[PDB]
RNA sequence: GGAAACUCAAAGAGUGCUAUGGUAUGGUGACGGAGUGCGCUG
């Protein structure tokens, strides 16, 4: 049982999954 | 101090969380386009679909507000909540927020980012958090119908 | 071989055109726009 | 239509007789607009192939709107194919045969 | 030390448009609805009266 | 003739009193500058400069609703957003009256079977645009039940002895429930056998028979000799 | 008594909104689809 990209990503969608959303928020560290 | 004092406090604290349905209608109802009665039978699929049509009129006027359809007018922000995350995840959409708000207070003329901050305005409550960055960003337009 | 340009004939016949099931492959490019009585007597 | 797209393209597992169903409650609320009868008598014609039925439903869609002329361009349209398949398939047996 | 509290969330409970029901949450425990033969009993009474 | 007189609200919305030495039934005016039967108006100036907005006389000798709210009606159902049927609409006498009671927002449905008054209603419609004119027969309320749907008070000004059929084919087929229902019964016409008491009394039996409670009943005696308006309201369900 | 209101509550009346399960999806591989046979309608 491996994982894969697109099943985590559609996994993302249908379990409602903010986790990439605050890894972003932490992450985009205003560098403009 | 007094009871009443203290009481005011905790309203202050719980400013944003909608407790019953006439709170929820009072405090939804505060929109930057629409009148009450519009505004309080809206969605929040609605507002964030036009908001996210006039972020990317907003982005093709000026590119860097590209990263903020990435993170902060995203679809998982739909469902995200303000005030049940903790401090830190709060002083990091706040900087974002803050971000935000220090970009766009050039475009304050042009009906796309009125559209666009909108979503702020009622997805992440920045008129009575982010407020201070809020009033000082657009403070240039004061005899303008935005301000 | 013998039947491969009719076969193509009927390939290419003019099949029946609707608009219906592109209707429902449809999507939209709109943007928002913003936000006396007649038989009262005049109180003097 | 995508509720009609969405059970054309289940497969083998609706039945025709579940898309008829739709067909026939989305025809009865909507006799006037044309492109619904184009769409059943083409799904009928242009899967299933049956020329009875197909005559059945432009007939009746043009006697409910026999107004536009969208929809006698599309019956003439369908027999000629109709008459097209014919003398093709008359065609192929004595090329076979 | 991991922790965790009970987040309501006020998305789930309290609706965001105005024009739409309250949602009601169920929760079918016994503990949760204590006097069920006496209660059903009064709505019979009440029925029958 | 040239003179000023006060306008001042009527108890019936809708319609007013102006007060000078004779005091006069008055209504709006809904198409302004000229009379429909000769009637006298009264113009007021009220208050982009003032408008002038003008007022008809509404003639009690010529119009039995009129006879009947200044004889003193408790309730008249013709208010300023309504629907009103007016049966036997026998010319636009008065039946532009109850059309600018009824005002801009609602609706006067003039159902005349004659045709000449018929075509004085239309050409009367055509200033009054609240006006359906509908030249049909009232004994036949199908064969205009298509041009008319739910009306809030019917009118009834017909002079046949089949008018309570006639009023409760038009009610059962348009009114809806607790809706009003206005009758001028001239009892010569109903039938000259009996009294005047005799066939008011047996109308009101026949309505309330067909499900119309009557609430009131006025004979307006100074303008017009044996003749009664009855007003009731379409109960549908329980009288009692 | 009076004034103010994006104030807080307690209640009353009316109006609006498809407000629509007369016994809830086409289907727990116990299933579905295709075809056949029986049944049914004109």
């Amino acid at each position: 049982p491996p994982p894969d990209e697109e099943e985590q990503l559609l996994a993302k969608f249908v379990f409602g999954d903010t986790t990439d959303l605050q890894e972003n928020l932490a992450k985009f560290n205003a560098d403009f | 101090s007094s009871l009443s004092d203290q009481l005011a406090q905790v309203a202050s604290n719980n400013a944003t969380v909608a407790l019953d349905r006439k709170r929820r209608q009072k405090l939804h109802s505060a929109s930057l386009i629409y009148n009450s009665k519009t505004a309080a039978t809206q969605d929040y699929d609605f507002i964030f679909e036009n908001a996210s049509k006039a972020l990317e009129e907003l982005s093709q006027i000026e590119p860097k507000f590209a990263i903020f359809s990435r993170t902060l007018f995203s679809e998982s922000s739909i469902s995200l909540d303000r005030n049940v995350q903790t401090k830190e995840e709060i002083k990091d959409l706040d900087n974002a927020i803050n971000a935000y708000l220090l970009l766009a207070s050039s475009k304050w003329y042009l009906a796309p980012t009125l559209h666009a901050t909108e979503w702020l305005v009622r997805r992440f409550q920045i008129h009575v958090k982010n407020t201070e960055m809020l009033l000082l960003s657009t403070l240039n337009y004061y005899q303008t119908p935005v301000f | 071989s013998k039947f491969q340009e009719i076969e193509t004939n009927l390939k290419k016949l003019p099949k029946l055109e609707t608009g219906f099931d592109a209707l429902a492959n449809k999507k939209k490019k709109k943007n928002v726009l913003p936000s006396n009585d007649w038989f009262t007597l005049p109180k003097p | 239509a995508m509720y009609l797209n969405y059970m054309k393209a289940r497969g083998n597992q609706t039945s025709y007789k579940k898309i008829h169903n739709i067909y026939n409650q989305l025809l009865k609320l909507h006799p006037t607009n044309v492109d619904i009868w184009i769409s059943c008598a083409k799904y009928e014609y242009e899967v299933h192939a049956n020329f009875k039925s197909c005559r059945n439903i432009f007939q009746n869609g043009l006697r409910f709107n026999p107004d536009v002329p969208k929809l006698w361009y599309e019956y003439v349209k369908f027999e000629l194919n109709f008459i097209t398949k014919l003398i093709n398939r008359r065609k192929v047996m004595g090329l076979i045969n | 030390m991991k922790i965790k509290t009970i987040k309501r969330s006020a998305d789930d409970y309290v609706p965001v448009k105005s024009t739409q029901e309250s949602q009601m949450p169920r929760n079918l425990n016994p503990e949760l609805h204590p006097f069920e033969r006496a209660r059903e009993y009064t709505k019979a009474l009440n029925a029958t009266k | 003739g040239g003179a000023k007189v006060v306008i001042e609200p009527h108890r019936h919305a809708g319609v007013y009193i102006a007060r000078g030495k004779e005091d006069l039934l008055v209504t709006k005016n809904m198409a302004p500058g000229e009379s429909v039967y000769g009637e006298k108006r009264i113009s007021v100036e009220e208050p982009v400069p003032p408008t002038k907005v003008e007022y008809r006389v509404w003639n009690p000798f010529r119009s039995k609703l009129a006879a009947g709210i200044m004889g003193g009606l408790d309730e008249l159902f013709i208010a300023p957003g309504k629907k009103v049927l007016y049966l036997g609409a026998a010319s636009g006498t008065s039946v532009s009256h109850v059309s600018d009671v009824v005002g801009p927002e609602g609706v006067v449905y003039a159902v005349e079977f004659s045709h000449r008054p018929g075509r004085e209603l239309i050409s009367m419609a055509k200033k009054r645009p609240n006006i359906i004119p509908i030249i049909e027969d009232a004994r036949h309320p199908q064969k205009y039940r298509m041009l008319i749907g739910m009306v809030d008070c019917v009118f009834a000004d017909v002079a046949q002895p089949d008018q309570a059929r006639i009023i409760a084919l038009n009610s059962h087929m348009f009114l809806k429930d607790q809706g009003g229902v206005v009758i001028s019964i001239k009892a010569n016409c109903i039938d000259s056998t009996v009294d005047a008491e005799t066939v008011f009394a047996r109308e009101v039996q026949k309505l309330r028979e067909e499900r119309i409670k009557p609430l009131e009943q006025l004979t307006l005696e100074p303008y017009e000799r044996d003749h009664c308006i009855v007003v009731g309201r379409y109960m549908r369900s329980g009288l009692k």
